[PDB]
Parts: C-alpha cells; structure tokens; sequence
C-alpha cells in the first residue's frame, strides 16, 4: 500500500530550530530566510563594488 | 665560461607581497642614474614628469629637466635648436644611435635601462650582484682588452668597467655613498623605472584579497544552500513484487 | 573571374615592390682574426668570419663522407682565412651563435 | 533534450527537504575529512606513482646536469 | 549540417512575385562580405600611427601587389553599400515592409551602425577630410548639455583629434563590421 | 669611508663553507699558476666560493644600508 | 570605508616608504 | 530556457566540468582586454614595442589591462589542458563532433596566442615568429614559398607584424563562433559525467545548480588571474621579451611560452627537420585519433584502474616534456626528452588501447 | 589464478562500491541501446535504479556500505543474451548489404 510510504528521518540534516516536530517552524522562518537573504544582498554589493 | 653563478636573494624592502618601494631610495637611485649611469646608458621610456609624486615634487623635477638641453624645432627658419628640458621630455640619450654607443664603448653596447630589471632573470638581485660583484679574474683566465671579470655576468666577461665605488657621487640627503649603498639605491630606482605600477598593483592586490576573502565564502555558502536539496535527497525503489 | 580575383588577393600578401637585392661591400681589415662579424644584408644576418690557422686546420681534418650535407671546407670558401655565410640556421631560421 | 522527454523511469521515489529546513554544512568536518581521506587513499596508488617517477627523473637529471659541468664530478 | 542550411534556405517559401527591389537585401549582404574581405586585406598593411597612416595607404596603392584594386574596391564598396542601403530602405517604406516591426527596427540600428562604421573607416587614411570629418562628427556629442564636451574628449582620448583617436578608430572600424554581420 | 659590504664580506668569509671553498680555490690557483700550458682556470672554484659567501652577505648587508 | 580602511592598512604596512610620507621634506608651498 | 535555464544537466558532474565555462570566460576576458589594448597599440615595427610600454606607463590602468591580457592567455591554456584532460579521462571524446571541433579550437587558440605574442616585438616575439612560421618550410616543394608568402617577404619584417596584428584581432572572434558550434553539438547529447554512464535517469536543471557552481568557479579563476596580475605579473613570462627585437641576434637561452614547452620538447627531440615538424603536428592531431583508439567497453576511466595509471603516466610525461623544454639541449636532458617524447606517443597509441583490451578481458567481455 | 587477479581487478575497478553491476557500466552504442530496449521490464527498471543510485552517490562523492557492494561472485550478465542477438542480427544485415 502507498500508505506504507513514510518520509525518512532527516533529523541529521535539519537546522536545530526545526528539530522539534511538536513546534511550528513558522516561528523561525523569518530568521532562517533573513540569514540566506543577508548572504545574497552582501554578495551583490561586493560584486557591484 | 659556461658555468653560471646565480645572484642570491636580497631582502629588498619591496620584496614582500604588500611591500611598496622605498621612495627615498628611489630618489637616491635616480641621482645615481643621473650622475653615473646616464653617461653610457639611455633610459628611453622614462620622462621627467614620471618622477613627480614618486621621488621629486613637480618643482624639483622641473629644475632637474632644466639642467639639460634638448633639441627642439624646426623653428620658423626650419632649423633645429637647443632649449632647456621640461617635464614632458624623456631622459636624454647619451648617444645618437647604438653604433655610436658601441664605438664609444670598445664595441660593447650599454643596453637601455628602462626595463633592465624586468629584462634579466634575477631582477635587482642580479643587477645588485653584478654592480658589487667585480673582482680580479681567477687564475688561468685572461680577458681580451676592454673586458672585465664579473662572476655574475654570463660568461664572466663584461664590457662595462666597474661603474660605482665609494663616493662615486654625493647624495642630496647626506647618506654615506658607499658602493653597496649606491648599488642598493640605483637598483631600487631601476625597479621603479621598469615597473612604475609596482606600488599601485600591491595596494589593489590587498583590496582584491580582502574582497575575495568575503565573496568566496559567501558564494560558496550560496552553492551549498542550493545544493543541499540534492545532497540530502533520499531515494527508494518500490517495484511491484 | 574567380581565379583572377583570388590570385590578386593572394598576390597582395606576397612581398610588395619595396621589399624586392643590393650587393654589399665589406671591409676585411676591420675584422680581427678569430672574429665573426654580422651584418644585416637582404634582410638577414650575413656573417663574415676571419678564421685562425687552427680553425682552418680543424675544418680541413673533417671526415667529409660522414657529414649529412657533405662538402669539403675548400668547396665553401675562396680564401680559407675567410668564411662568409648567411647567418640563418637551416633548421627553422634562428641565428647561430 | 528537455525534461519530459529524457527517458522512462518507473517505481522510484525521491524525498527532499527545502534548503531553508537544513544545514548547508552538515558534519562538514566530522564526516567531510574522513571522506576526503577515503577518496585520497582510493586514488593515490593510481595518481602518485607517475609523479614520484617524474620527481625522481627530475632530481636525478638536474643533478646529473650539474655534475657534468664541473671539473671533478 | 542538413537543416538550417536545409529548411532555412533551399526550401524557404518565398513570395512568387517579389521584384528587383527585393534583391537589395542579398546585395547588402554581398557588400558587407566584400567590405569585410577587402578591409581585412587592407588591415594587413595599414598602420594606425598618425605618422604612418597616410603613408601606409599610399604604400598599399603603390607597392602592395594589387593593393590599389583592393583599396579602391573597399572605398567604392562603401558607396555601393549606401546605394543599396537607401534602395533597401526605400523599398521598405513604399511597400509597407516596416510593419515587420522587429525586422524594421533592427534595420534602423543596422543603418546607424553602418554609418558609424563608414565614418570611422574614412578617418583611417588620415587625409584632410578624415581629420575634419573626425573633428566635426565626434563633436556632435558636444551638443549634449553639460557633459557633451567631456564625452568628446573621452572619445578622442584627449583635447583634440590626435594619435589616440586614430588608433581607437582603427580598432572600432575593424570590429564593428563583424557586429553588423 | 667604509662600505659595510667589505665588513660583511670579511665576516662571511669566516664561515666554514667559505673557508673550505677558499681553500679549494687557493689549491686551484697553485695548480694552475704552476703551469705554462693549461686550458684550466679557476672560475669554478671562484664561483663556488662566491656562492657560499654572497649567500651569507645577502642575509646581513641590508641591515647596514639606509 | 573599504577603500579607506584598505589604504590605511597599506600605508601602515609601508610606513615612511611612500611619497605621501616623505613629501613634506621637499614641499613647503 | 531550453538553451540554458532548463537545460538538463547530469546531477553528478564535478569540478572538472567547470573548465568549459572558464574557457568561455577566458575568451571574453581576452577579447575585452585585447580590444582595449588594440585601442592604443600600433603595429609598425618602429613603434610596436614603444606603444606597448606607453600602454603600461601612460595609459590609465594600461598596465593592469596589459598584464591581465598576458596572464589571461596563461589562464586560458591552463583551463584548456584541464578541459582536454577531463575529456580524455572521462571518455567525453566519444561525442565525436564536439570533440573534433574542440581539436580545431585548440589549434586556433594556439595560433592566436602565438601571433599575439609577436605583437610587442620583443626578442621572443621576433624569433617566435621566425621559428613557428618556418615550420611550414618542412613542407616539400612549396614550404619555403609558403613561409615567404606568410611573411610578406624573405624574412620576418614590417609586413609580418602588421598582418599578425590583423590576424590576432580577428581570430578570437572566429574562435568564439566555433566555440558556439562546439556548444550546439554538445547540446544534442547533453554532458557526459564522471561515471561515463548515461545520466538521463538523473538530470537536474542547469539553473540554479550549475549556474551557481559556474559563478564560484569563475570567482576562483578571477582570483588566480588577479593574484598573478597584482602579485606576480611576470612570473609566467619571459624576461627576454622586455628586450626589443634584434634580427641579428637570437638570445642564447631562448625558450617558448610555458604552454608550448611540451610540444617544443617533442620537436627538439628529433634530429631531423621534417621528422620534428611531423611529430610536433602529430602531438596535437593525435587528439583527433583518440576516439578511434578507444578499445574499452566502458566510456570513462573511473572504473578502469590500469587506464588511470597510464593516464597519469601521460600527465607526468607532459610535465617531464614541459620541464625538458625549459632546459638546454645538453646531456642528460636530450635523452630524457627523447624518452619522454617516445613515451608520449607510446602511451596514446599502444599502451592505452592495450590496457583497454586487457581490462575488457578481466571483466569477461 | 587468473580469477584471483580478476576479483582483485573487479574491486579495484570499483563500480561495485556504487552498487553497480558490470553491465550497468557498458558504453551505450547503438547495439547496446537496442539491447536495453529489449530488456524485460523488471530488469530494465532494476538497471535504471542501480544507475540512479550510483549517480546519486557519485554526486555526493560517497560509496555504499561495504556490505552492499556488488559482489564479484554474484555479478552476472543480464545484458549478454539480448546484446549478442542484436549484434548477430546486425551482422546478418551487413552480409546481405555486401551482396
Ligand atoms: C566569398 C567568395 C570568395 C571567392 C571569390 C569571389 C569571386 C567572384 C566571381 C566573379 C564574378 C563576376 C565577374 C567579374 C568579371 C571580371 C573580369 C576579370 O576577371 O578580368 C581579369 C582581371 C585581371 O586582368 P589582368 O591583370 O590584365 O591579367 C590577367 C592574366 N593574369 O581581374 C579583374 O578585373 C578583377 C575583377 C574583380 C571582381 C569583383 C569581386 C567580386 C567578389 C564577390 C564575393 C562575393 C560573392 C558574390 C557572388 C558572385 C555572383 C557572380
Ligand atoms: C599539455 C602540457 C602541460 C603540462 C602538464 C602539467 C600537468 C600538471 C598536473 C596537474 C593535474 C592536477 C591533478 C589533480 C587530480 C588528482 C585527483 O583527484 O585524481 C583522482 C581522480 C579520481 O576521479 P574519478 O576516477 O572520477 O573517481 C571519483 C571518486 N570520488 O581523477 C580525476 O580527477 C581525473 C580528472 C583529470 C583530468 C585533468 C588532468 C590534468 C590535465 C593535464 C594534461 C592533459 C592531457 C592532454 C594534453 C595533450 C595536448
Ligand atoms: C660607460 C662607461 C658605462 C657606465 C658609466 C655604466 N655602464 Fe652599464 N654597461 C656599459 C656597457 C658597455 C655595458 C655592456 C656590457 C657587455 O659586455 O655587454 C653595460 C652593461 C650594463 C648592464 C647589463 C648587463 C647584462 O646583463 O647585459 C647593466 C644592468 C648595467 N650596465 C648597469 C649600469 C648601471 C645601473 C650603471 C650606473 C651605476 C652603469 N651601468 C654605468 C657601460 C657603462
Ligand atoms: C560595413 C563595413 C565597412 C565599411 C562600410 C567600410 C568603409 C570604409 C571607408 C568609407 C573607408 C575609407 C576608404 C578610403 O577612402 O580610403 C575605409 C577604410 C578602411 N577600412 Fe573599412 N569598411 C568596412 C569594413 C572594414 C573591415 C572589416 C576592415 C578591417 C578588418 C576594414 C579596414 C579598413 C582599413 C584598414 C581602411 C584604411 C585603408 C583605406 O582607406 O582604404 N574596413 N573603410
Ligand atoms: C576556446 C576553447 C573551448 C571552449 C570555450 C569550450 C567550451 C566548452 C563548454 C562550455 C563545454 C560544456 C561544459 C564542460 O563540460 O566543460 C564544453 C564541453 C566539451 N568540450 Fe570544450 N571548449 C573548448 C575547447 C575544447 C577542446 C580543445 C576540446 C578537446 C580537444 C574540447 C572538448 C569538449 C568535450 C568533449 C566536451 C564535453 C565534455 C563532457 O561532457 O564530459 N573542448 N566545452
Ligand atoms: C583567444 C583570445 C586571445 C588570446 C589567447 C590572446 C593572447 C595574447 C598574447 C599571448 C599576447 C602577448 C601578450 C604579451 O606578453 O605582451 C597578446 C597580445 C596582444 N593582444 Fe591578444 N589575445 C587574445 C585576444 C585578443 C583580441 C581579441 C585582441 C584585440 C581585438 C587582442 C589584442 C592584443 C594586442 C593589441 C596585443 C599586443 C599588446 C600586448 O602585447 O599586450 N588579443 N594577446
Ligand atoms: C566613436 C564613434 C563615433 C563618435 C561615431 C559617431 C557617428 C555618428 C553618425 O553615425 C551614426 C554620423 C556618421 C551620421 O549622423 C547620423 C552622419 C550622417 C553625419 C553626417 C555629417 O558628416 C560630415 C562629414 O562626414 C564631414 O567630413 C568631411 C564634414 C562634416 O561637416 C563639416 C559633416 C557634417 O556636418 C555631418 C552632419
Ligand atoms: C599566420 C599564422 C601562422 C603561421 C600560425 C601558425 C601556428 C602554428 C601552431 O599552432 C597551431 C604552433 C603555434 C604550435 O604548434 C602546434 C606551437 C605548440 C608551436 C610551439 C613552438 O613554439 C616556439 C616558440 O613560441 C618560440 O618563441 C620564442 C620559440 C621556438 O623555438 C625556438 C618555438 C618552437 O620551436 C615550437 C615548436
Ligand atoms: C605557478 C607555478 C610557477 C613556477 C615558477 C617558475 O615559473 C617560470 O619562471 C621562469 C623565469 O623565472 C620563466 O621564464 C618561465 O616561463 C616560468 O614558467
Ligand atoms: C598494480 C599491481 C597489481 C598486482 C595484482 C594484484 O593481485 C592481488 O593483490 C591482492 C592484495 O595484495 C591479493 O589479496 C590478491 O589475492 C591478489 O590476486
Ligand atoms: C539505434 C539502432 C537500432 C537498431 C534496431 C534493430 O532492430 C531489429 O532488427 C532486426 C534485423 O536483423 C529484426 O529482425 C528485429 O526484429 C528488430 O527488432
Ligand atoms: S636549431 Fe632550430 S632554428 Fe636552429
């Protein structure tokens, strides 16, 4: 049955802030995205310079 | 002979990756070129204006140019004439042509020195060793008239008699003009003459390293970010049994 | 038409009128024994070399049959103490030392 | 060649996580170094021998050249 | 090598009734190839130093084998190019071909680029028209408010048309035809 | 006026490598000069000596120069 | 800030060697 | 899209696949810097060397553009040899059309770099021009005529320099067009990958995966290039070219540009004119024969240990040739060079194909 | 023992570390592409998965745990009968072409 299909554990790859399956990850999504967005903006300024 | 003697490495103050030329040394080195080397060697690609902001002020360089006379013209009568030199003039050539140069030097041709440092393996280490390296011929060696034994010159027989020695000139800053001091400054000047962009390229080098020090880890982080989706993907094969 | 046009263009790359053979006069007194003198002639080094008796003798002793381009020294000079040559290596054109 | 017309694949399941849900350097050093060491060992017997041979010919040759230019080699 | 060489030429569907006015497009292509070939052969003998430019052109015409024919073909080729250009544009205006908007606008850019190319080529021999043509035409930029003068001197590489100008005009003249292609 | 080069050279010539090189050179001088006919000269021995000495000089000399 | 900071580092590494550093000795306008 | 962004790419191509985009970047950087140099360079033999020094001394930032062009040529070759090496090791040459166009690209870049090197009219420029054009003299009956025709005279002179500037100027653009065809042919099959096994079952979009890896690779190329330009601009060059051309004197230790040393070592290894020119030409054209000498049932060397050893022997041998080319024609270098030259052709023509067959037998096919 | 050296070579070759079978590594020419097309569904789907798994490992520069490496003694040619026939058919056509 397709219902036997289960996503494998990814705990070994997850950022620490999304390790608790009983907590919403939206609470850290802004920070998680902000970081990546900081890297991009800075790369762009460096390249423009 | 076919044997070779390579110059050792001197600790030039401009030897380091971020190390600029010593401009006071360039200033003295120019004096050496002016009083000594210029009577036999041209420096075709260097002009008085090039010295401004490097080792002399504009007024000092103007006074230096004026110390010489250069041909100009034709004038209204179609005549060439002499005038005091100016900033735009290139350093005067000791000879009208290489033939005259050879004739005045027992057949040997003093090369132009604008690039001597870049045109010789060893650079200033070579020029310095050559200049301070004359000695008596070793036993068994006899050089034809006009040649001098210099162990650093290819073949060891050079047509330039030792050009410098203690007190060959007086420096404008009182610096003791020993032969080695004179060699060190003229070598510094020759480096500058062959590579005036020397200091600027190292300053840009510093900025380039700093920028790459930032941009490389950032782009690498972006690469790892995007690729993480593939790096952690898991595969399962579920064929119907 | 094509043959003419193409050859005219190909011809433009060949030596122009200004490039095409004046003789040259050389003063032998100015060349000391043992010296190889080079001159620019017809756009190439011309060597005029004053040989010593030892050089002349060594060249005489060469086992000619074993040379890749067999010639006796005396077939190459008019006066043994003088060897005159086009100073261009027959391999790829450099100037022999 | 475009996606949709590459080839026939059946019964394969792929699971992936958004990049924002995961570390970009998971076990960078703890697992990275070991893997680099495995990969190095896996090839050195194939890559190194020729360069050691070069290194040997080079030092021998250079030294042989120097010895041949002096009076008493 | 089949297609685009495929269905792109041989089996290209063409109106059965296009007249001679439709020949100018291929003629422009031929003028372009003629200019490029003669130009390249001239570039093989031309020097852009103001002290040798005029002389190198006379050398081409006098001493280079068939240099005179290659030189005059290049010069008159430019004129033929323009005759064809104007006929081509005229055909487009009369027949409403400009309704092919993209084709027509790229055409307008081609016209401006060929004009700039011919202008620069004309400066290369460094005769009187070359010099004054270079002075006047580059100076058109000086009509630009406040920066026009700066632009002109920048193009010239100095305060007047001189050595720097001729050398860069040879490089621009060299590459533009390929961009035009 | 004393050129530090002279001083530095004397101190450097004290090193064993230079004394050894100097000895092979003096030996060569003796050998060569004692002949009337020889194609030999002492360039090799001199270069060996200068190489050892100048390597040392290079490490010190600039400390005495402006 | 990058340019000024970098130049400062460069000039410090080369203290007393650059023209800007010895210039006063010859000027006096 | 379906030309770039959505281009299907193997999910596992490594850093060795970055060199194609790096070559493209090298080409563009050479073209841009070259164009700016052409704006100040004059090809008259009386002003060529001087105009280069003027660029380096009085043109604003002329020195940086000049040294970027010079070191750019070196970076170009480093990338070229890596690119070819990748293709040989992974069996990429089985994409016949792409590979053969590649061989033509190699010869064209070599011709281009050679001519550019003549432009400053230094000693290496003059003698390089003399020697290389003279390779054509080895052609029976018409060789000498061809040389003089190329030269525009009986010796390298004014006519030669002027036409070399024009050829140097246009060839890069021709190279660019040919490189575009090189790519068109590659897109028909898509890229090969380290395993040499079809990757149609695991393709990923070119963007963002390889667009970002390419940018990273490009940054490292710029880093390598600028480290040379700003900290060691002359490291890879020859001091002899800082001396104006002298047609009456060939420097005694003259040697080719570093990226030509191996071929030079090979030509120099043969004491016969025609023999050396034929071996020089073959050392490059043998590339076009590699596809025909492939005996292995597997495409890539990844799974072929014996082939790998030979491959690395070949790389070490090219390093040996590169080193020998930089040495005088004296013992023991003459013999090492002849052995290395023999080994080169032996590895490619006999040993590798043989190893291919032996591996097939070991795997029972 | 030729077989001693064979098993040594098999492991040195190392495609087994990526869980591949020898036939999974064959260079795909036209004969091979036709043989693959003729494979029964299960063998075809298996080949596809072993290659996908290998490409994925290669991408990560990783290999399988040693217990999962294809074993020399177990690797058999699933492609041979199909490929041999495809090659015999083509040889036959060529003979007729020569006539
Ligand atoms: C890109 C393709 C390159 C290939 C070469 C293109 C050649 C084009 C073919 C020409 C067709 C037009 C006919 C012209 C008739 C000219 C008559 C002629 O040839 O007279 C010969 C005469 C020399 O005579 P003599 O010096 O006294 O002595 C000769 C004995 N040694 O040469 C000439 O008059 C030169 C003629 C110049 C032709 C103009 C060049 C045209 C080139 C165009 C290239 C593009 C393609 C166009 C398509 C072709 C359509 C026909
Ligand atoms: C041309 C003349 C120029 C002179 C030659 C000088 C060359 C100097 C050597 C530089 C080469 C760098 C070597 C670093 C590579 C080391 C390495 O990692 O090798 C092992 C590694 C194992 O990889 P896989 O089999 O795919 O398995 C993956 C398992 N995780 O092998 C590779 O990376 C293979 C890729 C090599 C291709 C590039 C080789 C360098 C090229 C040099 C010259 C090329 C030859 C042809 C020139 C003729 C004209
Ligand atoms: C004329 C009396 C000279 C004076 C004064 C100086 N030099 Fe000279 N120099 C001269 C000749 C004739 C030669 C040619 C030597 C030969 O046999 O070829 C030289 C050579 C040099 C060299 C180049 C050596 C080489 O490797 O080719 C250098 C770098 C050099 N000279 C430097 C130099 C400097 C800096 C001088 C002033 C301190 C100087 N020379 C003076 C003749 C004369
Ligand atoms: C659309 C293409 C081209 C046009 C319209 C064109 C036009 C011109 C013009 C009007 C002149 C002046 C001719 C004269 O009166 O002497 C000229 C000169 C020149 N052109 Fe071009 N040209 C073209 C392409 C090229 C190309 C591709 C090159 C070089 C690769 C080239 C090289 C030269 C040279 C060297 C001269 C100087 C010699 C001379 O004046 O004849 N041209 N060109
Ligand atoms: C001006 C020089 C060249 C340019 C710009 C160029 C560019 C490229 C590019 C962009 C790619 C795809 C990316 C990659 O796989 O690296 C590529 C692939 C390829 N190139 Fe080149 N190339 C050049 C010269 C050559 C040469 C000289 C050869 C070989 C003699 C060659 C053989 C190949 C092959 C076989 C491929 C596919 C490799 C694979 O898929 O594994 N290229 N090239
Ligand atoms: C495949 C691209 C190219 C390669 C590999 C290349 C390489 C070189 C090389 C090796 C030199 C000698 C540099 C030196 O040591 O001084 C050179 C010189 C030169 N190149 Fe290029 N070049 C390329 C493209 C171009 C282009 C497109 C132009 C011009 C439109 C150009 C213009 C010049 C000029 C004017 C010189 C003489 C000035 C100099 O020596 O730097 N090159 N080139
Ligand atoms: C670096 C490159 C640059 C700056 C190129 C810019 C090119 C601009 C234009 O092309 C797009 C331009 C050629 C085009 O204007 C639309 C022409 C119709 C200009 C026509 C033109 O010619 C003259 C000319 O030739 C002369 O020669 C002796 C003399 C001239 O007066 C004394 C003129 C003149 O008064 C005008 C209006
Ligand atoms: C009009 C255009 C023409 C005629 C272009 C032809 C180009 C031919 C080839 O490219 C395809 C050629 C560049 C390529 O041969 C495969 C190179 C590897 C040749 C390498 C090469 O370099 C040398 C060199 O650079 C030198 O400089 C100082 C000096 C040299 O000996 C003294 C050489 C030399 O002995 C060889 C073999
Ligand atoms: C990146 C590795 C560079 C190796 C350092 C030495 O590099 C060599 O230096 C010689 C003169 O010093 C040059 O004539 C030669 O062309 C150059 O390759
Ligand atoms: C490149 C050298 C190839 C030598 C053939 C390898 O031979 C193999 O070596 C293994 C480990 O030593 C042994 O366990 C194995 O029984 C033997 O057949
Ligand atoms: C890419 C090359 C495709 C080759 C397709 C071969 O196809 C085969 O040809 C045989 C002829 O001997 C037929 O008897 C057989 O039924 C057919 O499947
Ligand atoms: S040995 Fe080759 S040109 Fe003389």
């Amino acid at each position: 049955s397709h219902t036997d299909i289960k996503v494998p554990d990814f705990s070994d790859y997850r950022r620490p802030e999304v390790l608790d399956s009983t907590k919403s990850s939206k609470e850290s999504s802004e920070a998680r995205k902000g970081f990546s967005y900081l890297v991009t903006a800075t790369t762009t300024v460096g390249v423009a310079y | 002979s076919d044997l070779e003697l390579h110059p050792p490495s001197y600790p030039w103050s401009h030897r380091g990756l971020l190390s600029s030329l010593d401009h006071t040394s360039i200033r003295r080195g120019f004096q050496v070129y002016k009083q000594v080397c210029s009577s036999c060697h041209s420096m075709d690609y260097v002009a008085y204006r090039h010295l401004v902001g490097v080792c002399y002020t504009e007024d000092e360089a103007k006074a230096l140019a004026e110390e010489v006379e250069v041909q100009d013209g034709p004038n209204e009568d179609g005549e060439m004439f002499m005038r005091p030199g100016k900033l735009s003039d290139y350093f005067p050539k000791p000879y009208p042509n290489p033939e005259a140069a050879r004739a005045a030097n027992n057949g040997a041709l003093p090369p132009d020195l604008s690039y001597i440092v870049r045109a010789r393996h060893g650079g200033e280490d070579y020029v310095f060793s050559l200049l301070t390296g004359y000695c008596e011929p070793p036993t068994g060696v006899s050089l034809r008239e006009g040649l001098y034994f210099n162990p650093y010159f290819p073949g060891q027989a050079i047509g330039m008699a030792p050009p410098i020695y203690n007190e060959v000139l007086e420096f404008d800053d009182g610096t003791p003009a020993t032969m080695s001091q004179v060699a060190k400054d003229v070598c510094t000047f020759l480096r500058w003459a062959a590579e005036p962009e020397h200091d600027h390229r190292k300053r840009m080098g510093l900025k380039m390293l700093l920028m790459m020090g930032l941009l490389l880890p950032l782009v690498y982080a972006m690469k790892r970010h995007k690729w993480s989706v593939l790096k952690s993907r898991k595969l399962a094969y579920r064929p119907p049994k | 038409a094509a043959k003419n046009v193409v050859s005219q263009f190909v011809s433009s790359m060949s030596a122009s009128a200004d490039v095409l053979m004046s003789k040259i006069e050389i003063k032998l007194s100015d060349i000391p024994e043992g010296k190889n003198m080079a001159f620019k002639w017809r756009g190439k080094p011309l060597f005029v070399r004053h040989r010593t008796k030892k050089e002349i003798d060594q060249e005489a002793a060469v086992e000619v049959s074993q040379l890749r381009d067999p010639q006796h020294d005396l077939e190459r000079v008019k006066k043994p103490e003088w060897v005159i040559l086009i100073g261009v290596c027959t391999h790829l054109g450099c100037v022999p030392i | 060649r475009q996606f949709g017309h590459l080839t026939r694949v059946r019964h394969v399941i792929t699971y992936s996580l958004s990049p924002f849900e995961q570390r970009a350097f998971p076990h960078y050093f703890s697992k990275g170094i070991p893997n680099v060491l495995r990969r190095t060992r896996a090839c050195i017997l194939r890559v190194a021998p020729p360069f050691v041979a070069f290194y040997l010919v080079y030092t021998w040759g250079t030294q042989e050249f120097e010895k041949s230019k002096r009076k008493n080699p | 090598l089949m297609k685009i060489v495929n269905n792109a030429f041989i089996d290209l569907p063409a109106p059965s009734n296009i007249s001679s006015w439709w020949n100018f497009g291929s003629l422009l292509g031929i003028c372009l190839i003629l200019q490029i070939l003669t130009g390249l052969f001239l570039a093989m003998h031309y020097t852009s130093d103001t002290t040798t430019a005029f002389s190198s052109v006379t050398h081409i015409c006098r001493d280079v084998n068939y240099g005179w024919i290659i030189r005059y073909m290049h010069a008159n080729g430019a004129s033929m190019f323009f005759i064809c250009l104007y006929m081509h544009v005229g055909r487009g205006l009369y027949y409403g071909s400009y309704t092919f908007l993209e084709t027509w606008n790229i055409g307008v850019i081609l016209l401006l680029t060929v004009m700039a190319t011919a202008f620069m080529g004309y400066v290369l021999p460094w005769g009187q028209m070359s010099f004054w043509g270079a002075t006047v035409i580059t100076n058109l930029l000086s009509a630009i408010p406040y920066i026009g003068t700066n632009l002109v001197e920048w193009i010239w590489g100095g305060f007047s048309v001189d050595k720097a100008t001729l050398t860069r005009f040879f490089a621009f003249h060299f590459i533009l035809p390929f961009i035009i292609m | 006026l004393v050129d530090p080069l002279t001083t530095v050279r004397e101190q450097c010539e004290q090193l064993e490598k230079c004394v050894k090189a100097r000895e092979r050179l003096e030996l060569c001088d003796e050998r060569v000069s004692s002949r009337s006919q020889t194609e030999e000269d002492c360039t090799e021995e001199l270069l060996d000596f200068l190489h050892a000495r100048d390597h040392c000089v290079a490490h010190k000399l600039f400390n005495s120069l402006k | 800030a990058f340019d000024q900071g970098a130049d400062a580092i460069y000039e410090h590494i080369n203290e007393g060697k650059l023209w800007k550093h010895i210039k006063h000795k010859y000027e006096n306008k | 899209n379906n030309a770039f962004i959505d281009l299907p790419a193997p999910s596992n191509i490594s850093s060795w696949w970055n060199f194609g985009s790096l070559l493209g970047i090298c080409l563009i950087l050479q073209i841009l810097t070259g164009l700016f140099l052409a704006m100040h360079y004059t090809s008259d033999t009386t002003t060529a060397f001087s105009s280069v020094t003027h660029i380096c001394r009085d043109v604003n930032y002329g020195w940086i553009i000049r040294y970027m062009h010079a070191n750019g040529a070196s970076m170009f070759f480093i990338c070229l040899y890596m690119h070819v090496g990748r293709g040989l090791y992974y069996g990429s040459y089985t994409f016949l059309e792409t590979w053969n166009i590649g061989v033509i690209l190699l010869l064209t870049v070599m011709a281009t770099a050679f001519m550019g090197y003549v432009l400053p009219w230094g000693q290496m420029s003059f003698w390089g021009a003399t020697v290389i054009t003279n390779l054509l003299s080895a052609i029976p009956y018409i060789g000498t005529n061809l040389v003089e025709w190329i030269w525009g005279g009986f010796s390298v002179d004014k006519a030669t320099l002027t036409r070399f500037f024009a050829f140097h100027f246009i060839l890069p653009f021709i190279i660019m067009a040919i490189a575009m065809v090189h790519l068109l042919f590659l897109h028909e099959t898509g890229s090969n990958n380290p395993t040499g096994i079809s990757s149609d079952v695991d393709k990923i979009p070119f963007h963002p995966y390889y667009t970002i890896k390419d940018i990273l690779g490009a940054l490292l190329l710029i880093l390598a290039l600028m480290l040379l330009v700003l900290f060691a601009p002359d490291l890879l060059g020859d001091p002899d070219n800082y001396t104006p051309a002298n047609p009456l004197n060939t420097p005694p230790h003259i040697k080719p540009e570093w990226y030509f040393l191996f071929a030079y070592a090979i030509l120099r290894s043969i004491p016969n004119k025609l023999g050396g020119v034929l071996a020089l030409a073959f050392s490059i054209l043998i590339l076009a024969l590699i596809p025909l000498l492939h005996t292995s049932k597997q495409r890539s060397m990844m799974f072929r240990p014996l082939s790998q050893c030979l491959f690395w022997a070949l790389v070490a041998d090219l390093l040996t040739l590169t080193w020998i080319g930089g040495q005088p024609v004296e013992h023991p270098y003459i013999t090492i060079g002849q052995l290395a030259s023999v080994l080169y052709f032996l590895l490619i023509l006999v040993l590798m194909p043989t190893a291919g067959t032996i591996e097939n037998k070991l795997l029972k096919w | 023992w030729l077989e001693g050296i064979r098993k040594w070579y098999y492991n040195a070759a190392g495609f087994n570390k990526l869980g591949l079978m020898r036939d999974d590594t064959i260079h795909e020419n036209d004969d091979v592409k036709e043989a693959i097309r003729r494979l029964p569904e299960n063998l075809y789907d298996d080949r596809v998965f072993r290659i996908k798994r290998a490409l994925d490992l290669s991408m990560r520069q990783q290999i399988l745990p040693k217990e999962q490496w294809t074993k020399y003694e177990e690797d058999k040619s699933y492609l041979e009968p199909y490929l041999k026939e495809v090659i015999r058919e083509r040889k036959e056509r060529e003979e007729w072409a020569k006539k």
